[PDB]
């Protein structure tokens, strides 16, 4: 659901070296690359967020 | 920490400094341009135009006008060389 939001967005990427020069457009595209991963870490590497009372108690 | 947003901001400023200049002064005399040749005006007559379209016109161009008038005024004064002399 995601690939359609990035894709446009470094498409309009594409089409940006024209409007070089810019501050923070870049520094926001890194911004949502760094909350994304984040993201995607703590996703992967949550455990099943309980105690298995059955076994491991 | 946010996005500011350039890519729409060309409402302000045309895009391009130089060609600004030029632009408005490129584009308005191209509504009152003549097409090809619109009035030309080739046909005229108070007495001297006809000899202006002959003569003093820029397709011949030529010294023959000047040799005419040399005639002319040869011819004028040929009445008074013989009255004075």
């Amino acid at each position: 659901a995601k690939s359609a939001a990035n894709k446009l967005d470094w498409a309009k990427v594409i089409s940006s070296l024209r409007i070089t020069g810019s501050t923070a457009t870049q520094l926001s595209s890194f911004k949502k690359r760094n909350d994304e991963a984040r993201r995607q870490l703590l996703e992967l590497q949550s455990q099943p967020t309980e105690v298995d009372f059955s076994h491991y108690r | 920490v946010s996005t500011l947003i350039p890519p729409k901001v060309v409402s302000s400023k045309n895009i391009g400094s130089a060609p600004n200049a030029k632009r408005i002064a490129n584009v308005v005399h191209f509504y009152k341009s003549l097409p090809q040749g619109p009035a030309p005006a080739i046909k005229a007559n108070t007495r001297l135009a006809r000899y202006k379209a002959k003569y003093f016109d820029g397709d011949n161009a030529s010294g023959k006008p000047l040799w005419h008038f040399a005639l002319g005024i040869i011819a004028f004064g040929y009445s008074m060389e013989y009255y004075f002399h």
